[PDB]
This record gives C-alpha cells, structure tokens and sequence, in this order.
C-alpha cells in the first residue's frame, strides 16, 4: 500500500523520506513516524470512470451542502475524459 | 413551512418576588 | 422606574423590639442557616462519576479539529488559503503543490494546537467542510513535540472517526 | 530476586500514595482559573481524587499554570515555584499557558511556561473542559504510576 | 431603505449642532474644529493651551453637567508634526449627551493635566504616560502602570514593532529569569489585504 | 432499604458486585442495553438525572494494557462516543452510519507516554538543490 | 555535511548552530551546565539517560521546542549505544560516580564504559569525540579513582586516535561536590597546593573546543589563575560563610588531599582563547546559607 | 519655533538636574547591593551607573535632557523602594549575552550581518 | 515608621498591592496592578474585524456576551446597520443571561473571599446549567464568539426555550434559598455594614460606573436613559441603595439578578420569528445552500472571509451595561478593512481607581473585603 526507502523508514504520499545525512532519523528513535498508510492518488485510480449521456454535466458531490459547490464540465474531448477539480473523479459521454 | 423555535402560546408565569416564611 | 431598598426604621412598638432582641439574645436566624444547611444536607448528591459517565455535550461541539475526505475518494482539502487567511490565532500553515494527476493539493498542513483559541473559524470558512471541529477532549499530552499537528496526524484523526463528524455535520448542517 | 520482589512492591506502595491524594495549589491568572473553579463544582468533583484546593505553597504537591503567564508574572511564578517540595508536577492549562496560543505575537507574553518551568502534562482548550481537565489529571496520577524511582534505586 | 438600515434621528443632530456652536461662542479663544458625525455625538478639536479652561467650563456652567470622565487616549498617529491626540471623552448625568474633547500634541509638550479636575484621570493619565510617552506637568504621581519596570520603549506607538525587543527565559548559569534578544519561532505573516478599488466615494480627499 | 438485597443478587451477588465496587466507585447496574467489541458493556438507565443516563464499564484485555486498573477515558468507539456523551436518544445498534472501507476497524486508543505516539515533522520534499561536484578529477 | 547542519543568523532559542552533541551522563552537575551553554548555542542535545525521568524533567526546559532530545542507554549492551550514535556531529564523554555500587565500581566503569562507546562512535562514523578526565590521573597509586582515570585515558588515547582527552582541575560551582562538602563540616590543618577554577569558564572551553577545530587530538588541561594553598582556602570558605568552626569516602578525602600539579607540556586556556575568573566573586556567589542572618578577602595567593 | 518647556531654560539647568540624579544613583547603589543580596561589587555598579550616564552623552536639546531627568528619577525611586526584584537589576547589567563581536571578519563567518 | 506590606499574587484575584500602613489600621495603599498585561490594542491594531473579535470575546472574561454586544454594537453603530428583530431578542436574552450569570459569581466569589464556602458550590451548580446553555447554543464552554456585528451568528437549536423556562423557576427558587442562607446572617452583617462608604460627588469625579452609582444614591441606568436596542419593550425596573454600604450594594446585585430573571420571562414570551442574520450579502456571510449554488454568495463569502468587510472612516465611542458598569469601547477607524485603533474603558479599572477612598479609614480584612465587593477581573482591568 505504501513504498519504503532502503533506509528502512516509510515514505509517505509526498515523496520527503529522509537520507543517510539527518539527524531527523534519530529524532524518529524509539517513537514511530505515524505516517497515513491510505495513498489518495490510488483511491481515483480505482473509481469507475462514469459514462452520462449529456454533453455538460453538473457535479455536486453528493449531498445538498454536504459536498462542493456545483461545477458543470464539459465533455467534448475524445480521448481525454473531463475531470471536476474538486472531485477528481471522471466522466465521458455517451451518444 | 418555517421551523424556528417560537414559544407555544406563551409560556406561564415565573415568580420574581422574595419569598421569606418570617417563621 | 427606581425600587430602592434599606429603608426600615426600627418599631418602637413592644413586639418588634422584643423580636429583634430575642434574635439577638437566643440565636434564632444563626440556627435558621443551620437548617439550610441541613436540608441540603439531606438531598441527593448532583455528582457525575467522571470515567465511566461523561458528561453531556451539544451537537456542534468545538475540539480536535481534523481533516474530513470525500465518500469513498480522495482528501477533501483544496489549499486554498481560506483558513490560514480568517485563523485568528494565525496557527494554520499551508503549503500547496499539485500531484502528477494535475488536481491542486498541498504538500504541507500544520496546525498549532497551542496556539489554536478554538474559534471555529477555519470550520465555517471552508467552502468543501474539508476541516471540522471534532466531537472531543482527548489531548492531554506530556510533550510540548507532539501538540504540533501535520497533516498525517490530522488525517489520521480524520479518518479514527468519520461516522461521529459526519453524523454531527448531518444532525447540524441546516443552521449553518 | 526476593529483594527486587520487596523493592518494587514498596515502590508500587509509594506510589500509590503520592497519586492519591495530591492536593495542588491553584495559580491560575485569567479565565481558565474560572474553568479550575468549575471543576471545583459539585458536578465535577475533586474530593473524590484526593485533590483538595489549597493556595499553600509550602504544602502543594502539584502546581496548575492557568492563564497568560506574561512577563511581569513570571519572576513571581518561579519565586512560587522554588518553595516547593521535593515531588513537583506541572500542569500546563490552556491556550496562553502551553505555547503562548492567542496574545503569541506580544511583547510582555511568555511565549508558553516552558521559558520559566519545567511542563509535566500539558492540557489544551480554551478553556480546556473540567472534564478534559479532570482527564489531564488523571493522566497525571499515572504518570505518577510510571515513575519506577525506586527500582532505579536498587539498581543503581 | 427601511431594512436593515439604521435609522438616524434629526433632533439629537440638530440639538447637538446648535450646542456645539454655542460652546464654540462662549470659548472663542482655545476651538478650532466643531463636528457632528452621522450617528450624532459631539467632537470639540482643541489647542493644548486651554485643557484646564474647557474642563472647568464643562464639568460646571449648569447648562452643560458633565459630571462623568471617560476615554483619554491620545491615538498614535504619524504623518503630522503634531502626532497625539488626547481624546478626553465626557458624559453628562443630567443631559445624556456625549462629547469628546481632542486637543491635540506632538512627543515633547506638557499638556496641563487634567488630574485636578477629574479625580478618575488619575490612573489614565499615568497610563497614557507609559504607554504612549506624553508627559503630563503639575502631576503628583507618574509610574509604569501596565509594563514591566526593567522594560521601555513606549509600546503602544507605531514605531515600537509588534514583537518586543526583549523575550524573558529561564537559565541555570545565573539561576534566574534573563532577557535575550527575540527568536520567534514563526514569522507572524503580514497579510496584503488592503485590496483597491475605493470603497467610498464619499470620503475622496482632493488631489493635489 | 430492600433494594440492597436485590442489587446485590440481581447483580451477580458476592462475586461481581465487589468487582466494580473496587473497580471504580458506583453499583447502579440494572438496564443492561449493550455490549460491544473489545467486550465492554454500555448501561443507560432511564430514572436517575440528566448526568447519570448512560454509564460504561470497561473489560480487560483490549490491547494487552492490563486495564482492569488504571482506566482511561478513550477507549470507547467513536459510534458510542456520540451515544454516551448525550447527543442522540438512540442506540448505534439501530443505525451505524457511513461505513466507509477507510476507516480504521482497530481505534488505536491514547497512546501519549508509550512507544507508539506522534511525532512531528515537515512532510515537504527538497528545498533548492544544492550543487553535485564532478566525479572525473583534471589531470 | 548535509543541509541543515548549515548556521542560521543569530544565537540560541531556534538559532539553528551547527552542532549535534551527543553527551553522556548529563544528568548530574557539569552535564547540565554543558547542555545550558548548548541549549544556550542552540543547537540538538542527544542526552541518554538511564534514571528516572524526574531529573531529566528538572534538566528539560533547557533547550528550546524539540532542540534537545531524550533516550534510554545502559552500560552493558553497546546496541543502545550505537542507537544513540546513529547520526550525530560530535560526542562527549562526561559520566563517573565518585562513590562504589553494588551493580558497578571503580574499576571497569572508566575502563569498560569508555572503551565501549568510543568503538561504536568511530563504527558509526563521527568526529570531534572530547572526553573529560580529572586531572593528575596517573598509574602512580593513592587512588583506585586516579589509577582507573589513567587506565581510562591511555584507552582512550589507544582506540578512535583522534580524541580530544580533556581535562579540568576540581571545578567549583553553585552546586559543587568538594567546595560545599568544605561548608558542610563538624577537619586538620596541613598544607597541599590546589587551584579550583570555575564552571562557566571550563564549559566556554568546551565549546571552543567542540566548535574550534585545530585543537582535535591535542590534550588540553584547565589551570585556574590561583594555584595557592588549601588552609587558607579552608578559613577563607569559614570566613565568608560566617562560621568559625576553628557520603564521605577515604577515596574522596585524599583526592582533596592529593597535590594538584600543573605541568606546561600541554597548553592551558590562553591558547584556547577564554578568560579565566579567580575564587572570590563566585565565591561569595555559592556561599549562601551562612545563618538566619549573620567582606575579609583572604587571597592567599602561595608561590 | 517658540517651544514649551519640561523644567529648564537652556542646557545650564539640565547638567545642574543630571548631575543632581548622579550623585543620587551614586549614593543609591549600596544600600540595593546589600538589599537584593546581588553578586557584583559596589565599584562595579558604579562602573555601569556612570556608564549608563556616559552613553546619552551626544545628547544636546534641552527638553530631551529634561525627559531622561525625569527618566533616571522614576527609576531610582522604584529602586530606592522595593517594588523591583533581584530579576530586573540584573538585567540591567548583561552577563548573559555572549557577546557578538565587532570585527568585519568575525561577523563574516557569521554572516547576513551588516 | 509604618509597615510597608507587599500583598503579592497569592490568594487571599491576582495583583500586588504595597500597602504602608499604620498599625492593623491603615495610612496608604498603592495597588500595583498590569501583571496581567497582554497587549490587546496592538494586536487587535494589526489584525482585521471579525478576527480581532475573540479579543474583544476575553479581555472580560466572566462576562462573556456584553463584551461581545459592545463590540458587535460599536462596528454595527459605526457601519450604520440596523439587526433584524429576532437577532435583537436573542441578544437580549444572551446580555440578561450573562448578567445573571456575572452577579452570581461575584455574590460567591466575594463569599469565599471572606470565607464562607458553601453557597459558591451552589450558585456553581447553578451556573454549570447555564454553561450547558452556552455550549448547546454555540459549541464552547465559555468562550462563545457567536455575536457577529450583523446580528447573531447560527440561530438557537429546536428545543431550547422549555429549558430555559425550567431553569428560571429553579433559579428563583434558588435565590430564594441564597436570601434565606445570608442576608440577615448576623456575623456576615457585622462583617460589612460601615465599610467603603462612597460620597456621590466622589462617585462622579472620580468616574464610579454601574453599581457603584447604584449603591451610592443617583439614579443612574444605561438600559433605561439609552436604549441601544429592544430594552425599550421591556419592562423592568433598576434598584437604587440608600446608604453607600456594602451590605447596599449587595443588596443592589441580588435585585439585578430578580430584574434579569423578570427581563429572561417576558423575553421568552414575546419571541418574534424573524430572521437569523441581516438582509446583506457584503457583511454577514451568506448561508452555506445559497454559498454553494450561487455565484455571488461564494464571490462574497470568499472576499468577506479573506479581506473582510470594509468600515467607512470614523470613530464612535459606544459603551453598554455590562455588569460591572459601563463597558466602553472607543473604535477609530481609517477607511481600510482593519481598525486603526481601539480602546477600551472598563468599570473595574475605574472602580478600582477610587481604592484609596474605599480604603482609607479602615482596616485590611476591610481592605480584602472592598476589593472583593466590587466585581474586578483584573484582566478587564489590564487593557
Ligand atoms: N570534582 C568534580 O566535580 C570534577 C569532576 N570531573 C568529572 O566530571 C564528571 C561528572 O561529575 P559530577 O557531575 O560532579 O558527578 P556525577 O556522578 O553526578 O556525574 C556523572 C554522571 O554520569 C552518571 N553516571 C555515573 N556513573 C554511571 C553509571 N555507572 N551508569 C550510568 N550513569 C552513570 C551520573 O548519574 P546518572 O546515572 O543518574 O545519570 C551523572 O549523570 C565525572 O566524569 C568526573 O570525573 C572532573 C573534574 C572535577
Ligand atoms: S479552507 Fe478548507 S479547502 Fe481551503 S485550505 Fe483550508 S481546509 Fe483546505
Ligand atoms: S479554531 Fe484554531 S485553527 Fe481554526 S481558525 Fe481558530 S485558532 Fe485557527
Ligand atoms: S487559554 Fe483561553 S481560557 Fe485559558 S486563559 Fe487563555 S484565553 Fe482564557
Ligand atoms: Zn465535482
């Protein structure tokens, strides 16, 4: 689920492991550098990628404010699927 | 509708004199 | 309107200087306070046993505050600097990179939890209810290292509990 | 190992008896003094523990820093501080007292009591909760269950 | 124009309006400005000669009581020669009406002290004295109220920064509290938020 | 008066009602709602105040702590942390919201004082690269 | 050296200097003032302890926010030791209990102990290692205590070659072992030279010497600007605590009776760049506690 | 430029207020040396009193003279009374410092120091 | 000569007072207060409106909600709007509760200052539901913000006002018990009958606020010459002391605290159902529905938030009732989105000015019972 530096110590999801010439290494002594072990890239990678039939479609984000605020994309591309910034999920369309 | 917080047709009395039995 | 007090002047009819002196003479209002005294004396105790009965709270209680994430998907946050702007204590500091997916995210989430006052500030100010005031009082923490928040210790505190935020966000999310 | 068995059930013994009663004395300048005063009520109790309010410092086994320690305070906190006996534990209270919090950037604040004495348990809030300062003592009394002074002692 | 807008009454203008003018009458010799705002309380802008003559006109006359002193300060402003200004701020028992006296000082004159005739100026005179630096002559008292006696610098200027020049530790050389040089830890963030784009037409001072 | 008879034997009679006498000071056991995973049990009681609703006894043997002494608050799940501090009027038996697979199944409890706590650190990659010299020497 | 090993601006308190110590013992007396100039450099102090956290909490609010740092060591598994040693800029070897245990002794402590960690620091790799020694150590006899220091010195001299061996004279401070167990008497009179120097000088030393290389591998040795004899420090200590009055080993007892020389071979403070102070002003300093209430500068001053 | 005065005239009545206030700080330093229970020697505080006095010496208008008068006199009355320390009488003095020297290579090696 | 005591921070509030004087009967007390001293107008002078307000929130700290209406009122006086009705009513009640709850804990704060211990437990309990009001209203224990200058911030929950209608009938069955406990206590009479008598010349020169002018003959009410907001609706009345004693002015705060509980009832009563906020997207933030699906409202959330509304440029000096006296707040305002400098008038530094006529003809239990008597904080006191 996550990558390990050959220094032994956990990276997290930004890459800041530390190298041979710290001393934050032995500020990591004997308490355990309690790193999130859940990635957030992977858990869009996994989503399926929605197909609706319109043409511009609205994304609210699940919920009457619960969620951002409403952005309507647009789907015109053909080979790159239109993105919500918030969101980070997909969408294509179908016609 | 509206859903705020009135008070049902008016709440009762509450006393506000100093109360001593003299006993 | 004036009701002004301390206006008596001592009766010099026999009953009320006899009464008056049998107060001073036979210690009558000194064994009134004793029985006062006695009758809270004989009431029930208004005590809570504290660790296995906690006290009772409100819906919208303010206290570890800790980043929410999207249902089944990514963290919430944006960086957009809405919180480190309004924090009064100026305790938030945020530094913003974008991943390789090309969605704006952070680098850097670090709260001062000494120099948050706990306003609610940074909860009413995000636009996605990315961080939220938490439900409880768990700190008590014997190092001046650890009360400094990144944004792991925050995410993992977001993500020890959601059902008690979001539940708190659904009970309360049409006042504010 | 009989010794070592006598040693550390003495040791357990005494330790027992500093974390039962501990009666602090009250410092505590701003609101969070009104907070310590109100797990001083009857729905927070401190009898219970042990712990008794008493403003002597000669006799105060623990010590609360409440409220914003600022600089014309501090030489007087620590003349406190120095008449006090041999066990001594420090309770950091509130924003102002564990790191400054709310007047940091100011002249005539100590940035946190750490500058003036040593913290044993730091309790953040503001105020902190009775409640969560009731939990702060309790994780105080066992802190004075991990103290292990005597077996060091033998094993000097 | 009737929600949500406070309403403002036109007697309490047009009384405070001919008061200030009959104030500015019968003292011709120390007023300089007289000025209702919107909201109707009395502004009287005064030359630092005349602190003790106004004072005794307004706490006495029996047509103006003036029984009660409130706020003294005397706002740190730059830009003039002139920078203080002492704002003593009256309330009458007799009247309700508010009026405030700015007479006006730069960093080295004595103003005339207005603990004789204002018992309650006492403490803010002495606290005016150390927070802002105005010396007050014919005064029986002034000390450091509100600061610490080893530190100086006048602190509630503009000039004097937000962090102070000293920062009080403990050490074990010396055994005792010392003041060393500020370290913050962080940098205090000064944010640009004065945003353009003039906000108020109303208040446009003329070009040069 | 005659309940002291019944709430001793009610209770489980000499065994158990000197348990939690010892254990930390109250015996006003009788409405038995819940148990729970990591064994303890959830008690609301509907006559006395508000303030002595609903109490928790805590079991042993949670995270190999030795916690039949020297219990914590923190222990509780978070679902029960909104029952107990008087929030809702029903039990999270009825309805456990928003599962969630992220969420963690554990609850690693307070941990201040062990081997196992936070740290902190600047989760931020490299500043400004400094300079790598040439490996070759000249001549 | 990696970045952040770089100085940053000014001095202490989140002035990130240069250094990080490594500093043994540290829990009694010369240890804490060490770590006081340290924390006062601002700099990471790396102090291992293996007592109660109680002393180390009295010795904590020293450094600033996280600056100094708190670990668990022993004296018998060298795996701790290397723990502690894991990445550090410099080591200091400051430990020594001037009384016999049941568990440990004079001998092998400053034999065994010594030895031990000076191998792990150059397994692991650093520099700059400074060991304090007491001065006068030779194989000559008169103390189990002096003989150990001399085992202790060639040992340290023999492994990691580039060590800077230091040593002071018996050092008076506010909280000193031989000065206060002057004060605290009831005593003879004979006559033995003995020159005491003060605290903050010899720790301004050591920090010249931790941060001022081209002194590594030399031995120095700390003179006092006294050097005078010890009756008269004896009725000058009673006269300015304002008493006439005309764990206490033998161990301890001739080492306050053992001639304290000096010999010029090795270079004293002058070629290390610190003033010295004399007796009198800290003196007067340390010597509280006369009476309920209760100035006669002595200054013998001999050859 | 017809000024108000503090208390003087000319320059003639602020060195007559000064050395007034001298000869009061030269005569007010041992009773506080003996009081506070300080460790610093009674010529030493001298030293830094006439120091104190010797730094304002490029001071010319009379009014500012007048002001560090008025200065030095509230000091020496909360000094004569016991309303200061032991805190703030040393930290009039500086033993604490570890002084920054003032030579260019020096502040070299330790740079960003203009 | 005389003896010259250093009271210092120790209990008997917190401050040091040099005190020469003659023999267990007095000459010249000197209170050296600012050991509290935090800097709040310089650091409200670099901070912004709205987050500069939590200052104005905690330089009173037991008053909790008059602090915060002075200040809600001083930018609402200086930005010329008018809060609609119900943000009126619920300011109302939150000022009276607060004066409820700041009497009572100078009643027991000054009962455990002499000694007497256990009316402090009970008036605490008491005051323990009214911080459980607080936090189901906001969410903070003491410290609720929750008075934005444009009315109440995030209306009162469903299911509140039955339980403030519960806790006015047992709070006036429990000031009943407090009059039947003290008040014709005898050895509590004997403690303060002669002590601190204040001359109403006196009380005006030398700046005497609230229930010192109460207590010393005029008569004297914001709430009744000045009507800042819908006190002019209610009916209540103000109790005047005869004689300037302690005992007076006890007598005085026990009534406030039966005015308040009678304003708490007839504003329970004659709640209107209006509105939260005001009718104005450019000072109250919009709510969170309209944030989301609308574009305006997250343009003015944002730039309200991160710049802050604007305050044209001007200074006002407003100052309300609070329950030590007239609470007084002196805003100068260049046009600019940050004030350019406040201050700050508190009763218990005025009150605390006149400590040497209180104090000169008495002895030092009088001297510790004078201080007690009127409600200082001294961190109201340091500004
Ligand atoms: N007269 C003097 O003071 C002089 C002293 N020195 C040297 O100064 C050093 C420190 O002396 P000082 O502070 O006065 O006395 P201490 O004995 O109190 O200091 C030694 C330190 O090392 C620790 N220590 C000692 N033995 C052991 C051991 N076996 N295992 C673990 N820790 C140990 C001590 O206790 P703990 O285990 O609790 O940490 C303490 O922290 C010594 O090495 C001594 O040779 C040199 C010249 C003069
Ligand atoms: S306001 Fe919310 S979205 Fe914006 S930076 Fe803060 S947590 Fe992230
Ligand atoms: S609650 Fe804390 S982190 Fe949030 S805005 Fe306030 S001080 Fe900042
Ligand atoms: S931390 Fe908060 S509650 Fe405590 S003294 Fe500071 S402002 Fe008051
Ligand atoms: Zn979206």
């Amino acid at each position: 689920g996550v990558r390990t530096s050959p220094t032994g110590e956990k990276v997290t999801h930004t890459g800041q492991v530390y190298d041979d010439e710290d001393y934050r290494r032995v500020r990591f002594v004997g308490r355990q550098k309690e790193v999130n072990e859940n990635f957030a890239i992977d858990l869009i990678a996994e989503q399926p990628v929605s197909q609706v039939g319109s043409r511009v479609i609205s994304c609210d984000g699940g919920g009457g404010a619960l969620g951002h605020p409403r952005v309507y994309i647009n789907l015109d591309k053909e080979t790159k699927t239109g993105t919500c910034g918030y969101c980070g999920l997909q969408f294509r369309q179908q016609h | 509708v509206k859903q705020d917080m009135p008070p049902v047709g008016g709440y009762g009395p509450i006393d506000y004199k100093r109360n001593l039995p003299r006993r | 309107t004036y009701k002004y007090v301390n206006l008596r002047e001592p009766s010099m009819d026999m009953k009320s200087v006899t009464d008056r002196a049998a107060q001073t003479l036979l210690w009558t209002e000194l064994i009134r306070g004793l029985g006062m005294t006695l009758s809270y004396l004989f009431r029930e105790p208004a005590t809570i046993n504290y660790p296995f009965e906690k006290g009772p709270l409100s819906p919208r209680f303010r206290g570890e505050h800790a980043l929410r994430r999207y249902p089944s998907g990514e963290e919430r946050c944006i960086a957009c600097k809405l919180c480190e702007a309004v924090c009064p204590a100026q305790a938030i500091t945020i530094e913003a990179e974008p991943r390789a997916d090309g969605s704006r995210r952070t680098t850097r989430y670090d709260i001062d939890m000494t120099k948050c006052i706990y306003c609610g500030f940074c909860q009413e100010a995000c636009p996605v209810d990315a961080i939220v005031e938490g439900p409880n009082f768990e700190f008590s923490t014997e190092t001046h290292e650890e009360l400094l928040y990144n944004k792991e210790k925050l995410l993992n505190n977001g993500d020890k509990w959601e059902a008690e935020i979001a539940a708190n966000i659904q009970a309360d999310y049409l006042y504010r | 190992s009989r010794g070592e068995y006598v040693v550390a059930k003495l040791d357990d013994l005494i330790n027992w008896a500093r974390r039962s009663s501990l009666w602090p004395m009250t410092f505590g300048l701003a609101c969070c003094a009104v907070e310590m005063m109100h797990m001083a009520a009857p729905r927070y109790d401190m009898d219970r523990f042990g712990v008794v309010f008493r403003a002597s410092p000669r006799q105060s086994d623990v010590m609360i820093v409440a409220g914003t320690l600022t600089n014309k305070m501090a030489p007087a906190l620590r003349k406190v501080y120095d008449q006090m006996p041999e066990p001594r534990y420090v309770v950091s209270m509130g924003s102002c007292a564990n790191g400054g919090g709310y007047y940091h950037y100011s002249y005539s604040v100590v940035r946190g009591c750490d500058r003036i004495v040593p913290v044993d348990i730091y309790v953040p809030g503001c105020p902190p909760t009775a409640e969560a300062l009731l939990y702060g003592i309790l994780q105080l009394q066992k802190k004075i269950k991990r103290e292990k002074r005597l077996r060091i002692w033998y094993r000097r | 124009t009737r929600p949500t807008v406070r309403p403002r009454n036109d007697v309490a203008h047009k009384q405070l309006s001919a008061f200030g003018e009959y104030v500015a009458e019968i003292l011709p010799k120390y007023v300089q400005q007289v000025q209702v705002s919107c909201f109707s309380e009395l502004e009287i802008c005064i030359h630092p000669d005349g602190v003790i003559p106004v004072l005794t006109f307004l706490r006495d006359h029996s047509n103006a009581q003036f029984k009660s002193l409130a706020d003294l300060t005397a706002v740190d402003i730059p830009t003039r020669q002139n920078r203080f200004e002492i704002v003593y701020n009256l309330l009458s028992l007799r009247f309700n009406s508010r009026i405030r006296v700015k007479t006006y000082t730069d960093e080295l004159t004595p103003v005339e002290s207005s603990v004789s005739v204002y018992k309650a100026a006492n403490w803010y005179e002495r606290e005016i004295w150390d927070m802002f630096g105005v010396f007050f002559a014919n005064h029986p008292d002034l000390r450091r109220i509100l600061t610490d006696y080893g530190f100086e610098g006048h602190p509630f200027r503009k000039d004097f920064p937000l962090s102070g020049y000293v920062e009080l530790r403990y050490d074990d050389e010396v055994k005792r509290v010392v003041a060393e040089p500020v370290e913050l830890a962080q940098e205090f963030r000064k944010f640009d938020l004065n945003s353009p784009w003039e906000a108020f037409p109303a208040y446009r001072q003329p070009p040069e | 008066l005659k309940r002291g008879l019944q709430q001793v034997s009610g209770h489980g009679g000499l065994r158990g009602y000197l348990r939690v006498l010892f254990r930390a000071n109250d015996v006003r056991v009788g409405t038995l709602v819940g148990e729970d995973k990591y064994g303890n049990k959830y008690y609301e009681d509907n006559k006395q105040f508000f303030g002595r609703h609903r109490w928790v006894i805590y079991t042993t043997e949670m995270n190999g702590k030795n916690t039949f002494w020297d219990v914590d608050g923190s222990m509780v799940p978070p679902e029960w942390h909104r029952w107990l501090h008087c929030m809702t009027d029903d039990p999270p038996t009825v309805k456990p919201p928003t599962a969630r697979k992220f969420i963690w199944t554990n609850h690693k409890f307070n941990l201040s004082g062990t081997p196992q706590q936070y740290v902190p650190y600047s989760t931020t990659r490299k500043k400004i690269q400094e300079w790598v010299p040439p490996s070759t020497p000249y001549k | 050296l990696h970045h952040a090993v770089i100085p940053h601006g000014k001095g202490g308190r989140s002035s990130v200097s240069g250094i990080v110590a490594t500093v043994f013992g540290a829990t009694g007396f010369l240890g804490r003032y060490l770590v006081n100039h340290l924390g006062r450099m601002g700099s990471q102090v790396i102090v291992p302890y293996r007592c109660e956290p109680y002393d180390t909490m009295h010795l904590r609010p020293m450094g600033d926010l996280g600056q100094i740092i708190f670990m668990d060591w022993n004296g018998r598994d060298k795996d701790s030791i290397r723990r502690a040693v894991e990445h550090s800029n410099v080591v200091i070897n400051l430990v020594g209990r001037e009384w016999e245990t049941k568990n440990f002794d004079f001998e092998d402590v400053f034999v065994k102990i010594p030895q031990a960690i000076a191998q792990v620091s150059k397994e692991a790799g650093v520099e700059k290692f400074i060991h304090i020694s007491h001065l006068n150590a030779d194989i000559k006899s008169s103390s189990k205590y002096l003989r150990n220091k001399a085992v202790g010195e060639k040992e340290v001299r023999e492994t990691f070659p580039e060590a800077t061996i230091i040593k002071p004279a018996d050092i008076f401070g506010r909280e000193d072992r031989f000065l206060n167990y002057f004060a605290n008497i009831r005593s003879l009179g004979k006559k033995t030279v003995k020159q005491p120097v003060y605290i903050v000088d010899v720790t301004k030393g050591i920090i010249n010497a931790i941060k001022d290389p081209d002194a590594r591998g030399k031995t120095f040795a700390f003179v006092g600007p006294n050097r005078y004899l010890l009756f008269d420090l004896v009725q000058y200590v009673f006269a300015v605590a304002h008493r006439p009055f005309l764990w206490t080993t033998r161990d301890k007892v001739e080492r306050i009776h053992t001639t304290d020389r000096t010999l010029p071979h090795l270079p004293g403070l002058e070629d290390l760049g610190v003033q010295a102070t004399p007796l009198e002003l800290k003196a007067i300093e340390v010597l509280r506690r006369h009476r309920t209430y209760r100035s006669e500068i002595e200054d013998v001053q001999p050859a | 430029t017809s000024v108000k005065p503090i208390f003087s005239r000319d320059m003639n009545e602020a060195k007559r207020r000064v050395r007034e206030l001298y000869r009061a700080w030269y005569r007010e330093v041992p009773n506080t040396v003996h009081l506070f229970q300080l460790d610093i020697s009674v010529k030493q505080g001298r030293d830094k009193v006439r120091e104190m006095f010797k730094k304002n010496a490029h001071v010319t208008d009379p009014r500012v003279v007048d002001l560090l008068v008025i200065k030095g006199k509230m000091e020496l009355e909360e000094t004569i009374n016991v309303w200061k320390q032991r805190t703030h009488v040393m930290r009039f003095f500086h033993e604490t410092e570890a002084p920054r020297p003032k030579d260019f290579l020096s502040k070299f090696y330790v740079g960003h120091d203009p | 000569s005389n003896l010259t005591l250093n009271f210092g921070p120790q209990h008997p509030g917190v401050l040091r007072l040099v005190m020469e004087l003659s023999g267990e009967m007095v000459r010249k007390c000197d209170p050296h207060i600012g050991l509290l001293h935090r800097g709040t107008e310089k650091l409200i002078e670099y901070k912004t409106y709205l987050q500069a307000l939590p200052y104005f929130d905690r330089l009173d700290y037991v008053s909790m909600m008059c602090n915060e209406q002075a200040y809600s009122l001083a930018v609402e006086k200086l930005l010329n709007i008018q809060p609609p009705p119900r943000a009126q009513w619920i300011r109302v009640l939150f000022g009276e509760i607060t004066r409820l709850l700041n009497h009572i804990m100078a009643v027991t704060t000054h009962a455990l200052d002499i000694g007497a211990m256990t009316p402090f437990f009970w008036m605490f309990e008491e005051r323990e539901k009214m911080f459980e009001f607080y936090e189901r209203v906001s969410g903070a224990r003491m410290h609720a913000a929750y008075v934005r200058p444009g009315g109440v911030h995030q209306d009162l929950p469903l299911g509140l006002m039955d339980d403030i209608y519960e806790f006015s009938k047992n709070f006036s069955l429990r000031i009943d018990e407090l009059e039947e406990m003290l008040t014709n206590n005898r050895i509590w009479r004997n403690r303060t009958v002669d002590i601190g008598v204040v001359t109403a010349e006196d009380a005006l020169n030398y700046g005497f606020s609230g229930v010192m002018l109460r207590g010393s003959g005029i008569q004297w009410d914001l709430r009744k010459t000045q009507p800042y907001d819908v006190y002019d609706q209610v009916e209540f009345d103000v109790p005047i002391g005869s004689r300037g004693d302690c005992y007076d002015r006890y007598l005085c705060r026990v009534e406030e605290m039966r005015q308040s509980i009678r304003i708490i009832s007839q504003c329970l009563n004659k709640m209107p159902p209006g509105e939260i906020k005001v009718d104005d997207a450019k000072v109250s933030p919009p709510k969170r529905a309209e944030m989301k699906t609308s574009m305006e409202s997250l343009i003015h959330h944002f730039k309200l938030y991160t710049e802050g509304y604007q305050v044209p440029p001007g200074a006002t000096y407003t100052a309300i009732e609070a329950p030590k006296g007239e609470f007084g707040v002196y805003l100068v305002s260049d046009g600019s989105s940050r004030p350019y400098r406040c201050k700050i008038k508190a009763p218990g530094f005025a009150h605390l000015a006149g400590l040497d006529k209180m104090s000169k003809g008495h002895m030092l239990a009088d001297v510790v019972a004078i201080i007690g008597t009127q409600d200082i904080v001294f961190g109201e006191v340091d500004r």
